[PDB]
This record gives structure tokens, C-alpha cells and sequence, in this order.
């Protein structure tokens, strides 16, 4: 039973799915569960009460919005369980979980129960014939069509960064913080309160995601934006009301560089990708620094390169050639690497049948990924 | 003392029992 | 037991009753009890000393009218009985009350004492075998076949506006004020002494009402208004004598805008509106701007639609679009949507039946309404 | 020029003043403006067309009230400006604003432009020698003589919880919601009106608060309550007219542990306290439960501190050792801290000079604070 293997490339913040060798993933929304605020006393309302996917986008305000998965750990397993069953549903994949192997993703050093767990539910509350979980940053480089480099991501939940050398992920120069795309919105909706502007509410929630998505910019130097006055740009909510940001849409993404800010005495994204080339072996050192991917979704601001590069020429070593890649697709690299690797015919020795974890049971997946 | 809000019986503070 | 059930819309102006299935309520009369001022001398009267319905409008001279329910909630009960009675009786209907399962309306945020009160009439004095309180903005919608919008209202007694979204109705965003119809026939009385052709009966007093309904305008801006010197036109009186109406016409339903004029602090039908669509959360606030709901008859005033609009400009933020829709059967709006929701085959499974009622009491009316 | 200075502690619900290194704060009246609905025909009539103080409290019918501050966030400064003349003039404290340095008090995470317009009035409008604005934690545990302890604050506006330890406040701990006794309030008087008795203006709005302060407990256990049947207390108003509260009493307090009864969701009361000591550092965390301080009027209500502990019993880490503390001058806690504050010799290091605030503006003053 080879079928067309499904990809799906989890994650805290955007879910994304779809088959094998396609160029693009077709099935991407936001990993929440939202469940009705109030109380349906009409008939003909919105059935089912639990919504997952653009439903819940169409309907936010009605709906208080959940997140199951944070930092890459999956807190409340009946959500995932009900967005997984959602993706393979009639209104977004419209196919069986018995007929397609499916490919998972994970972030690096997470839980082994939550792994564990994961396989439980693909392989005996779903039926999947063989299952398949793998890394971010090994995906970004068969996206990219790369085999060296240091990948640099920041999805919704974790930042971390593997120094991979011609196929050889080094799995002790990992490095690894949970200060991403979720805490810098979190950042900014607290930020907003001291400039007035609250968003108290789950719902209201996504309202700071999307100015944060859209109106915040990386400032190279931030002493000297620190130094001079704002000239306070406007920004216009869902409802139709004005809002001046202020100095807080430059300031709100700085915690990814400075996690001191927040409360949280951790690396940073400049620090982790320097720390990551230094654990590695001697040699290697300058090939790692060439090779450099961003990925995910808090690589996308305004400036962040340009400021990456400028943290890299100060802790580096002197004349040293910095090389910071970034392609057009960041935030479905590491979907489109999934689906390469499905479609290649080595991707059948790779998976955990059904069969061997029947016969075996969690010792055949911590073996087969690694 | 003196003004006029008061409450009287209430304590002082309410504390769990310290075991060994 | 389950036959064609009645549908009885309650209100303190007019009190619409009939069957589940029907165009358009096939009885409609005041909702009153006329009480004989004058001694009966002469043999071969009108019998009975308790006038209800068309016998009242008929001989209103006679009779010292007083309205049993003021502002959604009937102080005398009596009365209420006795009416509750005409419209069963051989007179308008022509039913036993034992047959016919009950369709009652009321105000939202009412006391809730009446509510028990109003149970404890249908199912002991009257023998129902099942009986349902509803609400009058969601009948409206399923009048109009929609599931959202803002519903404002406004009959004789209460003004109420209620924000459903998508078959949602959110019970901490309705607004409610005393300031209806009642209050501006009132309040136009009062303006009709000051002008000089003084009113005290209260036979006398349903001139006024149709004073109200005719010869009325609400001005677009009361400051120009004032300026300005009216015309004063004439209206003809049922007797004959003409009155010359002046400024009290236009600034007596200024009343539903202006609560300051009788002397009591309240919102008023415009700011209600914006505040029922500001107490909802973010997302839904400008669905509920597109889709708003007139209903009842002090909507009915000549540039009121057009003062409502100008009111939502002033208010509500800039660049919205704002669109106050309405039925073609203003008055008859909530008794055609209780007589849709009555027909369907959900409204077994919503109401109160009278073994139920036996068993648990008021909790159980309590716990089926909302 | 270092006279005595003067202690403002300010809130939405009431304001203390007076002088520093006093046992009490000899002038306590509430935060709120009284201007006059009716016209005064008469002469001699209570002049000055605008009341603050006891005479807004004995001429409550009279007066239009409407509170400046909501939420610890001044919305109408000139109102304030009015308060804050009213306090330094001869009906209170009869002194000048010019001589003595002011103590201002703010809740954590307000808005940074209320802060600057509050030391633009009380240096240019008044002309104040010296300001310094600080905490309502920090002051609460200098009024009890401590330095490591949570702080359970709850007034009129703001409910929030500062886990100081050993002088050391822990910014990024801080929980703060906008649900506290000004919403409780407001929410027994929207059931007032489900029981059955309606207050609309706000000179009668101030009825509910006083029904609230007297009548009111939190039971241990709400189901159980709701379960059983209340036995319906009675009180008078100044009116005379007796009012049956009924489970209105009980259920108006559980919007402080239960912010989903107004339709708002927010942490609540327990949970704050609970996230304020899980937010902070794992080795501060036992000695952050052992020392929870109780401050504001609404930790008041019978059974609070009973409830509270029985909460923090159910979230918290089994077999620590629980202990909320509370003193006999809850209310004027912050207040007796100030004056504290303002007595000791490096009160003169901590403020901001009126001659420093002329030389660098806003910045020395966000700098001074923290």
C-alpha cells in the first residue's frame, strides 16, 4: 500500500498540509480551536461547536480562540486530535487516513512523550499505514536544494538552529530558545497597553497578530531609535477605529534579539545562530557561516536581515565572510522540503510502518529518527 | 481608629496549618 | 397532544394574536380594559361592565381606559387575565385554551417575578398543555429570514436593541430603555397644554395617540428646527373642532433622542444602538453596522430612519458602511416570526409543557427561555 | 524648599489625602464630579454649579455624577484638574499647592500618556515644587512594615498582583485585569433590575454600591448555593422602600472569580494571584504564597479571604504552606505607605524636581520611576 503520502508540517501557530510533490502547499490555517462566547438562542446558527480552520477565521468574534501546541509541545492532545481529523476531513484534504502514509514534523529537542503520543494517535485513533516524523531545518535545506548550512527559523513558537555539513546534522551544536512569533505578539499587546490600546480578550488576541504582522519594522540600531522621538503611524482595526502604534512596533519585535525584555534571561536569535557555528567542529566553522537559511514566520520583519548580519559581524571572527540566504517561500520551506522528501523513493526505508510499531512500539520511532 | 469603614471579627490573615 | 398553536404577541400598545402558519395576525386590537364611567339608567345597555378589543375603540367615551402593562411589565394582573381571556374567548378566536399549545412574547431584562407570574396564568387558570416565552428580536429575524443584525425596536412600552450575530444573541450587549411610544404620547400631551388645547381623560388621552400617529415629523437637526418658525397645521379632532398643533408636533418624538426632555438620564434610541454594537466583541462590530433591524411603532415617525443614520455617522467610526434595513409590516413584524418558529418541528423540543412545569416549577421556565 | 508633603493617593472609586507622617488619612471623599440636572428658579440655592466631596454626598438627587477615572485611567482631565483643586482648597486642606512636594499614586501598567498628563497639571496648572508617582504594592508593604510579599489589591477600577520579594518588584510578573468593584457594582444592579427593582441615574446609581458594601458575601461553595434556595434579606433605602436582594447578594461577588458572568474573559481574582507567583522565579515561589497581602475595598466581602485560600488550595502546588495576610486598614493601606514613604530621608532622592522636569520633560519622569 504505497499511495501518495500526505505532508504535514505542524507547528504552534500555522498548520500547513497537503500531497506529496506538489509545489506548494494547498491547505495552510491557523492551528486554534475556537469554541462559541455566547449563547445561540436563534436556530439556524453556525452547527457544531468547535471550529477549526477559515470558519474560525470568518468567525472570530464569536469564538474563544485556544491554542493546543505552544514552544512545539502540545498541551491539550483532544484539539490536536480534532484539527488533525479536520485536515483530513471532506472540507480540506477530502481523503482517508488509511490510504496515505503521512509525514510529520516536530521542532529539535522537544518531549519524547509528546512524540510518543503523536504516534498513538496517528497510528491507532487514525489508521495510518506508516508514519514518518522529521525535522525543520532538514526540510529547509532540501527545499532550498542545499546539503550545508546552519538554518536559521522562527516559527510561531520555538527559534533554534542546526548546523548541517553536507548531510551531517550535528545534534549537540543544536541550539534552542522558546521566545518566537507568540511571545513577540504578546510583547506587543502588552506593549499596547502601556501606549492605551488593551486587546484583552482571545479573540482580540488576533488583532495584535496581524499589526504585528504588518506595521512593526526591525531598527538596526536601537540605542539611537531609543535617542529620537517616533512620529506615532496609524494603523486601522477590523471595527474602523484609529490606532497610533508609537514607539512600540519597533520595540515589540527587539525581543528577539534582546530576551531580557520580556523577563527571560535566554540567548536570542543573533546569539543562537553565532553559538550553533561555535559548537561545531573547527572546519566547519566558515562553511556554516557562508550557509546561513532563515525560515518560518518571525524572519519576516522589516530589517531583520540587515540587523542579523550586523549582530554576526560583531561576535563573529574578523574577515570572515557572513552569508545570511533567505528565499522567496520562508514560511513553507520547511512543507516544501516534506513533500521532496516524500516524493523520493528513499523516503520508504525512512518511515515507521504500521506493523513495526504494532510489533515494536515507541523504541522503532526514537530509532528510526535518529 | 478612626473613619468609616471597618471590619470586625475577620482576623488579621487566614493560614493553612504548618505539618512536620 | 400537539395542535396548531396560538400565537399571543404581547405588548403594552397592542396585543396581536392568531395561529401557527399564517400570513399576517388575523387579530389585532388594543391592549386595554375599558371600565364604564357613566351609571346605567336606561334598559337595553352594553352588558358585561369589562370592555376589551373593537367594543372599546368604539365607545372609548364611556369607558375610563387603563392599560394594564407599562413598559413590558403589567402591573395589573387582573386585567391581563381578563384580556388573556378575550383573546380566547368565542369573541376573537373561537378555541379552548386546553387544545392549543402557547407562543407568549416579552421584553428582554424584565422582571423576572412577572415572567413566573405570566407562567403561572397559562398553565393553572387557563389549562395549556405547553407554553414558550421568546424574545421579540429574535422573532424579528426569523421574520425577515436572517440570522444577523441588530434588532432595534420600539412599540408602546419598552426600546431594546439586541445584537445577534449568525444565530448568537449576546445577553450582556442589550440595551434597554423606558422610553417609548407611551412616553411620547405623553410627553406630546404635555406640549399640547403648553400649546393650549389641554387633554385629561383617559378616553381623551387616545387622541393624543392619534395625534402622534399622524400629524408628527422628526426632524434631521432640532437647532435649525428651533430657529425656524413653524406653520402650524391644523388637525380635525373625532368630535370636530379643529387644532392647530405648532412646534409641539416635530419636538414631542425628539423625546426617543432626547430622554433629557421628560427629566430622566438615559441613553435614548440612537446611542443604544451604537452601544449594543460596542459591547460585542471586535470582529462582529461591523457585520452588525451592515445589518440593522427597525421593528415595532415608534419607528414609524416621519425622518426617523434618516435622524437614525445621521446619529450612527456621528457615533459610530469613520468609513463604515451602515445600513438600517426594515419590514414592509413594521407593527407585525414579531408575530409572524413567532408564528414561522412556532410551525417549525424544533419548537416541541423548546417549549415548557405542563407536566414539566408540575414536576419542577418556576426553575424549569427559567431554564428553557434562557 | 522641603516642607511637609502632601500624600494624593488616587482611584477611581475613592481618594485619600493629607499630609505626610500621620497614622490616617484625615480627608477621605469620593473620586467623582457632581454637576446639578435641574434648574435653580429659586434664590439662594447651593452655588458654585459644580460638587465634590461631602456635599455631592448629601446632595446626591441633584447632582449628574460621572466618575473621571475608569480603571485607574483618567478619561475627562478636567474633571480631575477640578478634584485635585478641590483637595489642596480651604474645604480641605487649606494649604497651597506651591509649598508642599506631592505624592502621587498610580495602578501598574496604565497608560504612559495619562502619566505625563498628570505631572504636566501638578506642574504647570498647579505649580508644584517636587512630584513623585509611585506603586500600590510597593506602598501596601511599607504601611505593614514588610518587603517580600504578593499583593492582592482590589478597588473600585483595577484588581492587580505585584510579587515583590525582599525590595525587589518583579515587572514582567505583574497580573492586572480591568474587572473590580466599580463592575460588581454595575453587575448587581443589572440583576437588581431581573429581580424586579430598576435604577437607572447615577446619583441613584451610588444606592447599588451602598447595597453592595453592606449586603453581600461569597459562598464557598456556588453550586451548592445555586442548588439550594436563598432566603431573601431585606434592605431600605433612603427612600424608605424595602428591597428583597434575593441570590442577587451572593452571585454579584463571583464576577470577581468568575469574569465570565459580565461576558469578558479574563483570569479572575484566584488566578492572578496564582499566575503573579507562577510568573516569577522558582525558588521565590514559596516564600511569594507564604506572604500574600490583601489590600482595596473589594477583598472586603464576607467569606473572601475564606474563598480565596480555598482557590489558591485547588491551583496551587500540593503541601505549601498558604498564608493570606490582611491588615485591619485594608482601605487606607496604600495611603499609611505613602505617608511612609514621604517621612523617610530618601523620599527627597527618589522625586522629580519641578526644575528637572522644566530641563528634560516626560523622560526624567518615566527614568525616576523605574
Amino acid at each position: 500500500i504505497a499511495n501518495q503520502p500526505v505532508v504535514i508540517d505542524n507547528g504552534s501557530g500555522v498548520i500547513k498540509a497537503g500531497f506529496a510533490g506538489d509545489q506548494i502547499p494547498k491547505y495552510c490555517f491557523p492551528n486554534y480551536v475556537g469554541r462559541p462566547k455566547h449563547v445561540r438562542v436563534m436556530a439556524g446558527a453556525l452547527e457544531g461547536d468547535i471550529f477549526i480552520g477559515p470558519k474560525a477565521e470568518e468567525h472570530r468574534g464569536l469564538l474563544s480562540i485556544r491554542y493546543p501546541m505552544e514552544h512545539g509541545i502540545v498541551k491539550d492532545w483532544n484539539d490536536m486530535e480534532r484539527i488533525w481529523q479536520y485536515v483530513y476531513s471532506k472540507e480540506q484534504l477530502q481523503t482517508f487516513s488509511e490510504e496515505h502514509p503521512v509525514l510529520l514534523t516536530e521542532a529539535p529537542l522537544n518531549p519524547r512523550k509528546n512524540r510518543e503520543r503523536a504516534a498513538e494517535v496517528f497510528f491507532e485513533t487514525f489508521n495510518v499505514p506508516a508514519l514518518f516524523i522529521s525535522m525543520q531545518a532538514v526540510l529547509s535545506l532540501y527545499a532550498t536544494g542545499r546539503t550545508t548550512g546552519v538554518v536559521l527559523d522562527s516559527g510561531d513558537g520555538v527559534t533554534h538552529a542546526v548546523p548541517i555539513y553536507e548531510g551531517f546534522a550535528m545534534p549537540h551544536s543544536i541550539m534552542r530558545i522558546d521566545i518566537a512569533g507568540r511571545d513577540v505578539s504578546r510583547f506587543l499587546r502588552l506593549y499596547l497597553r502601556k501606549e492605551g490600546y488593551d486587546f484583552h480578550s482571545s479573540s482580540e488576541f488576533e488583532i495584535v497578530k496581524a499589526i504585528k504582522e504588518r506595521a512593526c519594522y526591525l531598527s538596526i540600531n536601537p540605542q539611537k531609535d531609543e535617542t529620537l522621538e517616533t512620529e506615532k503611524a496609524q494603523y486601522y482595526l477590523p471595527d474602523g477605529s484609529t490606532i497610533e502604534i508609537g514607539p512600540s512596533r519597533f520595540r515589540a519585535p527587539e525581543l528577539l534579539f534582546r530576551p531580557d525584555l520580556i523577563g527571560e534571561e535566554s540567548e536570542g536569535i543573533h546569539e543562537v545562530l553565532v553559538f550553533a557555528i561555535q559548537k561545531s567542529d573547527m572546519d566547519l566553522r566558515r562553511t556554516l557561516f557562508s550557509n546561513i537559511v532563515l525560515s518560518g514566520g518571525s524572519t519576516l520583519f522589516k530589517g531583520f536581515g540587515d540587523r542579523l548580519l550586523s549582530e554576526v559581524k560583531k561576535l563573529a571572527p574578523k574577515d570572515v565572510k557572513i552569508r545570511i540566504s533567505a528565499p522567496q517561500e520562508r514560511l513553507y520551506s520547511t512543507w516544501i522540503g516534506g513533500s521532496i522528501l516524500a516524493s523520493l523513493d528513499t523516503f520508504k526505508k525512512m518511515w515507521v510502518s504500521k506493523k513495526e510499531y504494532e510489533e515494536d512500539g515507541a523504541r522503532s520511532i526514537h530509532r528510526k529518527t535518529f | 481608629m478612626a473613619d468609616p469603614k471597618y471590619a470586625d471579627l475577620p482576623g488579621i490573615a487566614r493560614n493553612e496549618p504548618d505539618v512536620y
